[PDB]
């Protein structure tokens, strides 16, 4: 009855990783945030309007009250 | 406001498609600039190929495929 | 069997229908597709091999007479994108939409369409069920009428009354003789419909009245030619004088009313000065009368009754709505005043 | 490096089932009053590692009967679309976000009955010409009782996308106002993925050492997506935005419980001799679902709780 | 852009490991049956009146409803009379 | 525009010769359900673009009477084949 | 990836018709549909339409075709062939196949080839024509299958369905 | 045709980010009524948007002051409202519901 | 032919799955939905007979905008205004 | 047939529930009052965007402030 243990601690533990690497990859590629998703066409619609204005070419970065104060 | 941040955008867009269109060739088989494809004078909407002429190199694709196959 | 033999006769002219009553190119894409699935059945009850490889060679054919349409549908969707049913705005288009249409009123192109189909049926029962496809494209064609390429619909006319003015000198098969003179007076139909549409259902109802007649007489005992000599001193001498009432009048003799549209087609065909036209086509009907004599010779003159076996027994048939169909299809040439009328 | 994140998907899944033959066995084992693997391990897991390198030293031999571009190409599909189907899939964050998805995971799943019925024609002769063509005709029978009872939830849940899916099962654990549609979700799943109560399941015994080690990698690669798309819809695990990793701990622990259904299930049962064996789809399944399907429609009607989209 | 780059890698990765298996590391230098026809054309017909049964969750943001819900029972209906027709003859199936 | 012509040229897959002929008679249906698709997609280009918003039932109501037209023509090769075992178009016995 | 992407499928599209279009021992012309419709499938996934694609792939790709491989073994039991390995199909497959990159070939790679054969220009961003932005409502496309206004047809071709089940109900 | 020129262009566009744009969102257009509603007439019930270019500047000049108002009074509980909105994922109105109160304790208090 | 029966019982079998611009289930016009509204007003009461000879006009340019024909003809012309002239400078315009 | 409900449910146990699930579905939207809340919010959901109109003389009501008693009351479903 003990050594089934070890077995479950290996398969279920190759599951732990894509979750773990995906969600510290978005998060990594947009620097501690997550991805803005778009489902409708008036959302991306956002998301390409500010990357034309965000500071150069970004769309998870923001500008922010401060910018035209 | 969007609706009034878009359309000073295209009239903005036009008039570099018009005004960089003028510039090209004043050709005597050369176009009246400011013509019209059709009679009626009013206001239809543009086309992709107005905002954007043949300049296509990546910011042209930017905008039609945006929405399109990913976020 | 007998409940659902009600019900698949009963869709057919339903599919009908649905073709005249729409003003939408998409359900009267469905009108006649559901019709093209309602009749398979019909020619199959005995499960004979011979049925089978009859309706197959219908089934491929009438296929592509649906698939023809949807691709002169598309076109005036791009096209100014309008869907009543009206003028085409191409020729590109209304050349596919007619001459894909003319299929399923069997021109002279597609020529075995017709006689492979009805000879090779034992149903010979009724097959009159291929007179609703004679009468649901046609009404289309009332609609499509004002945008025709107008050379395209005259010249499948002339050749149709031509082709089918040859086919049974070379017969025996009195349902390929049936089968032909099918093309007959689906020429002059259309031959007419560029000049008054109207008229044009007048030529088409007296075709249904004297075909009804045809089969309903055939529905004694004859499928052959030669089995319509054995029937005078056999089965009835009443049936006798009777078919000769039919032959003669489907010819178009004046004294008859089978004459009655021949005679009307003229005055709205001249009045528009198309003279050598009429006259080609009055010419070859003489032809069409050539098949009836020749046959009216064998039953009506006790060509050798031989093969002795006496019916003594009475009949029941079922001739329903019989003996009141020639009574308009012999002296109604009088009675017409105004068929274009009540009609038109 | 996007493609990182590729290579850290479809290699971190293939260890997750070439490690599960060794469980296949061992909870196989302690059941009938036996151990696992002893001599290898010590604790077993040095055992698959050694048997894969044997499937590629043993011969394949290529049958002179058959073709070849054929032969082939049905493996090449094998581990195409049954590692495609991984790809819209969250935990919690999907590698694409699929505005419609659950289509997508059907519109797959019906060309795995297009791989099987190329194997075992192209082949040869009876066995893998007759016996191959039944199990593509017991698995068409598995796709309306499997789409229609799916589309009895999407009623309630609210659309398509997968992303909605997580926030409305937020409270609920969503098998309690569908435990009648648990079993038929379940049974119609198992018998799709061809295992042990309703097997009939020649298109393997003719591959040798070579290609048979990818239709038994694929099928098993079936295997644990059915639990883990079962896990998503039915068992909705809670969800953190400042804790990401929270999620995929009570996320797959859950799927691999399931993942042991498929072993234990095939610890007590026989066979369903074939004739029964569609005879209890129709006549005995379908009823059901079209009455439980009027059922999901009246419902959100007579609540005036029609779901957000 | 990547849909269409995403998968490439994934049929790159199938081919290529058959060339390991079938090919160089090995280098060796019908009966027609009714009974098994009827279900496969009995399937296409339900698997039609799904598809017309599909636009579903779409179909309830909606107008007045009880013209959405008097028709959607009917296609139903039209699933299950045409089960009890062909309940009357199934075969040894 | 070129998207127009191609597809337009893939419509002339409907090959009469082709589409009744030779034997190996299911080559013959083959492009039937063959010649569908290429006016499912024809359709649904110009439907799409200029946003009718309507006539989205039509592509797929196309693609119901699409198949089932095509379960017709199918079950009598069978009768053909029930008897005979193959297709086999050049069978020929009932004469015009 | 590039501009040309859309296009460049449609050519594609058309070649999948050809590798069935003469004789292909009907076994491959399946693998002549897949690899088509599949494509053509691409086709219709632009241009701002998802849903109404992709149930090709399920009603017909998943439906159709699966019985439509289901049969050509419970019939033509004889022996197949690989198509291209005889002469009775190689003999036509190559004659318009040139034409297809023929008509590519001055529809505009010339200056102006010439009048009625250069009227549509290949590119670059008017194939979309899809300006400006929309709503968030749906695709849309998205509200696009209604049991509003349109009932007559689903009351008609829902009853069309089911005495297609009839006469297959009798004769096999 | 004819388009207007280069000048009535290059006005003071609001450069801020979206989601800060739909940070308040809610209390911005509540209060002004006066050129939106007249501009939506002037696109709506009169097309050609040529005749109509003045008032779009006149609704953009009066978020200028608007972020300028908030920004001088009230902007501490504003910049951290979104700042956790900014933790991005479909920007649901639930997951900052306790931040609002926050924000919303002063709008109708210190102006 | 033509019997019309949904003209005197007074429900429609659709009617509305006609034009262009009749319905739109959330008000969601079309591309060329401004030139429906114009080219049926200019022939309504007309027995279209004359209507290929009167009106001739409001037909055209909603043809027009169906294609953008001669816009995709001028437009092409640019690239042979100048895009022959390449090496021959005019950049025109600067970015941006 | 007051046994024939007790003939079959203890010799077809399958279909008999099935045909209890096509009844108390078709008979109860007629019913209860629940429905037409159904209706109410489905119709309240504003997708696209209330345009204003033009005054002129009348003014029956609804004047341009937005935030006044001058329209309808679908607030009670944030009551509810
Ligand atoms: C007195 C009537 C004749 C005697 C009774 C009828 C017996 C009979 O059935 O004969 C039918 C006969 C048809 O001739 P056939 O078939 O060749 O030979 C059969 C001879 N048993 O001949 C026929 O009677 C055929 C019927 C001819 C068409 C109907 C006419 C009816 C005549 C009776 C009414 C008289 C007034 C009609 C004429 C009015 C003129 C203004
Ligand atoms: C009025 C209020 C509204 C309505 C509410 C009413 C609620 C009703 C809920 C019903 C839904 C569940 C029932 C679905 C049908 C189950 C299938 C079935 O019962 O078939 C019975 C099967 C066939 O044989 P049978 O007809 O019984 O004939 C022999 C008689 N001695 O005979 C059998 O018994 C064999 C059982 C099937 C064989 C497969 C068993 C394999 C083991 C599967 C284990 C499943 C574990 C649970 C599922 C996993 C959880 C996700």
């Amino acid at each position: 009855w003990f050594e089934v243990l070890p077995g479950i601690a290996v398969m279920g533990v190759c599951l732990f990783i894509p979750g773990m690497a995906t969600a510290r990859i978005h998060r990594f590629s947009n620097g501690g945030k997550e991805k803005r998703v778009a489902h409708y066409p008036y959302q991306w619609y956002l998301m390409e309007r500010d990357r034309r204005v965000s500071g150069v070419n970004r769309s998870y970065v923001s500008k922010g009250l401060e910018n035209i104060d | 406001l969007l609706q009034a941040e878009k359309d000073r955008r295209v009239l903005q867009m036009l008039r570099e498609n018009l005004e960089e269109e003028a510039t090209v060739m004043k050709d005597v088989p050369g176009w009246k600039v400011g013509e019209s494809v059709f009679h009626t004078t009013r206001w239809v909407t543009p086309m992709m190929g107005e905002l954007y002429g043949l300049r296509a190199s990546e910011e042209v694709l930017s905008a039609t495929y945006g929405f399109i196959w990913y976020t | 069997n007998p409940i659902i033999f009600i019900i698949i006769l009963l869709t057919i002219m339903l599919g009908t229908i649905i073709v005249m009553i729409s003003s939408h190119w998409l359900l009267v894409w469905i009108g006649f597709e559901m019709n093209m699935l309602a009749i398979i059945p019909i020619m199959m009850k005995n499960h004979n091999p011979r049925a089978t490889e009859a309706s197959t060679k219908y089934f491929l054919t009438q296929s592509t007479a649906s698939m023809l349409l949807m691709m002169a549908v598309i076109i005036n969707l791009m096209f100014s994108g309008q869907w009543t049913v009206m003028k085409l705005f191409n020729p590109m288009a209304s050349m596919l939409m007619t001459m894909a249409l003319a299929m399923k009123l069997g021109m002279a192109p597609f020529h075995f369409w017709v006689p492979e189909v009805t000879q090779g049926i034992p149903l010979s029962s009724g097959l009159i069920l291929l007179t609703w496809q004679k009468l649901a494209p046609m009404s289309v064609l009332y609609q499509i009428f004002p945008s025709i390429n107008l050379n395209l619909i005259l010249t499948l006319s002339v050749l149709s009354i031509l082709i089918g003015g040859w086919g049974g000198l070379n017969q025996t098969q009195l349902r390929k003789i049936m089968a032909y003179s099918s093309i007959a007076h689906m020429g002059w139909m259309t031959a007419v419909l560029p000049y008054n549409p109207t008229m044009t259902l007048l030529n088409l109802i007296i075709y249904i009245i004297m075909t009804s007649t045809m089969f309903t007489m055939f529905m004694a005992n004859s499928t052959t030619t030669t089995l319509s000599l054995s029937h005078t001193w056999n089965k009835t001498p009443i049936m006798t004088v009777l078919i000769l009432a039919t032959l003669l009048s489907m010819g178009g003799l004046p004294p008859l009313s089978g004459f009655m549209p021949k005679w009307m087609i003229i005055q709205e065909m001249t009045k528009n000065n198309s003279i050598i036209l009429p006259t080609f086509m009055a010419i070859t009907a003489l032809l069409n009368l050539y098949f009836y004599m020749r046959l009216t010779y064998s039953t009506t003159l006790t060509m050798f009754p031989s093969t002795n076996n006496m019916k003594m027994k009475w009949q029941f048939p079922l001739m329903k709505k019989m003996t009141f169909l020639p009574t308009m299809v012999v002296l109604s040439t009088m009675m017409l005043p105004l068929t274009p009328m009540l009609s038109v | 490096m996007f493609m990182i994140n590729i290579l850290m998907l479809i290699i971190p899944i293939l260890l997750a089932v070439a490690f599960l033959t060794l469980v296949e066995r061992k909870v196989l084992g302690y059941m009938q009053l036996r151990k696992g693997p002893n001599v290898v391990g010590p604790y077993g897991l040095l055992q698959p590692i050694a048997d894969a390198i044997k499937l590629f030293i043993k011969e394949p031999l290529r049958p002179a009967t058959s073709s070849a571009s054929m032969f082939i190409l049905a493996p090449i599909m094998a581990l195409g679309l049954a590692l495609t189907m991984w790809i819209p899939l969250p935990m919690p964050y999907p590698l694409i976000n699929m505005n419609l998805g659950v289509l997508f995971m059907l519109a797959m799943s019906s060309l795995a009955v297009y791989s099987i019925l190329w194997s075992g024609w192209a082949s040869n002769s009876k066995y893998a010409l007759i016996g191959a063509l039944r199990a593509v005709a017991q698995t068409i029978s598995y796709e309306v009782t499997l789409a229609i009872i799916l589309l009895s939830v999407l009623l309630m849940s609210g659309s398509f996308t997968l992303s909605t899916l997580i926030t409305t099962q937020e409270q609920m654990w969503l098998i309690l106002p569908a435990w009648p549609l648990a079993m038929m979700w379940f049974i119609s799943t198992l018998a799709e993925t061809n295992r042990a109560p309703f097997d009939l399941t020649g298109f393997n015994v003719e591959y040798a050492a070579g290609p048979f080690a990818l239709f038994f990698m694929a099928e098993y690669a079936n295997i644990i997506m059915m639990n883990i798309f079962t896990a998503i819809l039915f068992l909705g695990t809670s969800h953190n935005p400042h804790m990401p990793e929270l999620y995929t701990i009570n996320f797959t622990i859950k799927s691999l419980l399931l993942t042991m259904s498929f072993l234990w299930i095939r610890a007590s049962y026989p066979r369903f001799r074939y004739d029964q064996l569609m005879h209890l789809l129709w006549k005995n399944f379908l009823p059901l679902t079209l009455a439980l399907c009027m059922w999901h429609v009246s419902l959100p009607i007579l609540t005036s709780g029609i779901p957000p989209q | 852009m990547n849909l269409m780059l995403a998968l490439l890698t994934n049929f790159t990765l199938a081919t290529l490991l058959v060339i390991i298996a079938f090919w160089l590391p090995q280098l060796n230098v019908l009966p027609f049956s009714m009974k098994f026809f009827l279900v496969a054309i009995t399937f296409l017909l339900f698997d039609l009146e799904i598809a017309l049964l599909l636009p579903l969750p779409w179909a309830s943001q909606t107008a007045n409803l009880n013209t959405m819900l008097t028709m959607a029972l009917f296609l139903i209906i039209l699933l299950a009379v045409s089960l009890a027709y062909e309940w009357t003859q199934k075969g040894l199936e | 525009s070129m998207v127009y012509m191609n597809i337009m040229m893939a419509f002339t897959v409907s090959l009469v010769g082709l589409l009744m002929y030779r034997s190996h008679l299911m080559s013959s249906l083959l492009c039937l359900e063959g010649m569908m698709l290429s006016l499912f997609v024809m359709a649904a280009l110009t439907i799409l673009n200029s946003h009718f918003t309507l006539a989205s039932m039509m592509p797929i109501i196309l693609l119901v009477f699409a198949a089932c037209e095509a379960a017709l023509g199918l079950s009598l090769l069978v009768m053909v084949s029930n008897t005979y075992g193959t297709d086999y178009v050049q069978n020929l016995n009932l004469l015009q | 990836m590039m501009l040309y992407i859309v296009f460049i499928l449609s050519v594609i599209f058309v070649m999948g018709f050809v590798g069935f279009s003469s004789k292909p021992s009907p076994i491959y012309g399946g693998l002549g549909l897949i690899v088509s419709g599949g494509v053509g499938c691409g086709i219709v996934l632009n241009f701002g339409g998802s849903f109404l694609g992709l149930m090709v792939f399920l009603i017909y790709l998943g439906g159709m075709m699966v019985v439509f491989g289901y049969t050509t073994a419970m019939a033509t039991e004889q022996y197949p062939e690989i198509w291209l390995s005889n002469k009775a199909v190689l003999g036509a497959f190559v004659t318009g196949l040139l034409m297809e990159f023929f008509m590519v070939y001055y529809v505009l790679k010339d200056k102006e080839v010439e009048v009625v054969f250069e009227f549509n220009g290949l590119g670059d961003w008017v194939i979309y024509d899809t300006g400006d932005s929309g709503f968030f409502s749906e695709e849309a496309m998205g509200i696009a299958a209604l049991y509003s206004y349109g009932t007559w047809l689903v009351i008609v071709t829902g009853w069309s369905l089911l005495i297609g089940v009839v006469v297959i109900m009798e004769i096999t | 045709v004819e388009l207007p020129s280069l000048e009535d262009l290059k006005v003071q566009e609001v450069k801020v980010s979206s989601s800060v744009l739909k940070a308040a969102a809610h209390h911005y257009g509540a209060q002004c009524d006066k050129p939106n509603k007249e501009f939506m007439l002037c696109r709506w019930e009169e097309k050609d948007p040529r005749r109509c270019l003045e008032e779009g500047k006149l609704v953009n000049q009066c978020a200028l002051e608007f972020f300028r108002q908030i920004k001088r009074h009230c902007a501490e509980p504003f910049t951290e409202y979104w700042t956790c909105i900014d933790y991005s994922g479909l920007q649901l109105f639930r997951r900052c519901r306790k931040q609002q109160a926050q924000f919303d304790e002063c709008v109708l208090d210190k102006l | 032919p033509f019997f019309d029966v949904q003209k005197r019982l007074g429900v429609d079998l659709d009617r509305w799955m006609t034009i262009q611009s009749a319905e739109q289930p959330h008000k969601i016009p079309s591309r060329c939905h401004a030139f429906e509204k114009e080219w049926i007003e200019c022939a309504h009461g007309i027995g279209s007979i004359r209507a290929e000879k009167e009106c001739k006009i409001e037909f055209e340019d909603f043809r027009e905008c169906l294609l953008r024909q001669k816009t995709m003809k001028r437009l092409h012309a640019i690239r042979r205004q100048r895009e022959k002239l390449i090496k021959e400078g005019k950049y025109t315009p600067p970015p941006h | 047939v007051a046994a024939f409900l007790k003939n079959v449910w203890a010799k077809e146990p399958v279909l008999v529930a099935s045909f209890a699930i096509a009844g108390l579905a078709v008979i109860l939207p007629t019913l209860s009052p629940y429905t037409k809340y159904s209706l109410m919010i489905n119709r309240a959901t504003p997708y696209n965007y209330p345009v204003p109109l033009r005054d002129d003389g009348n003014m029956p009501d609804v004047p341009s402030h937005p935030q006044d008693p001058q329209g309808p009351s679908l607030e009670w479903l944030k009551r509810l």
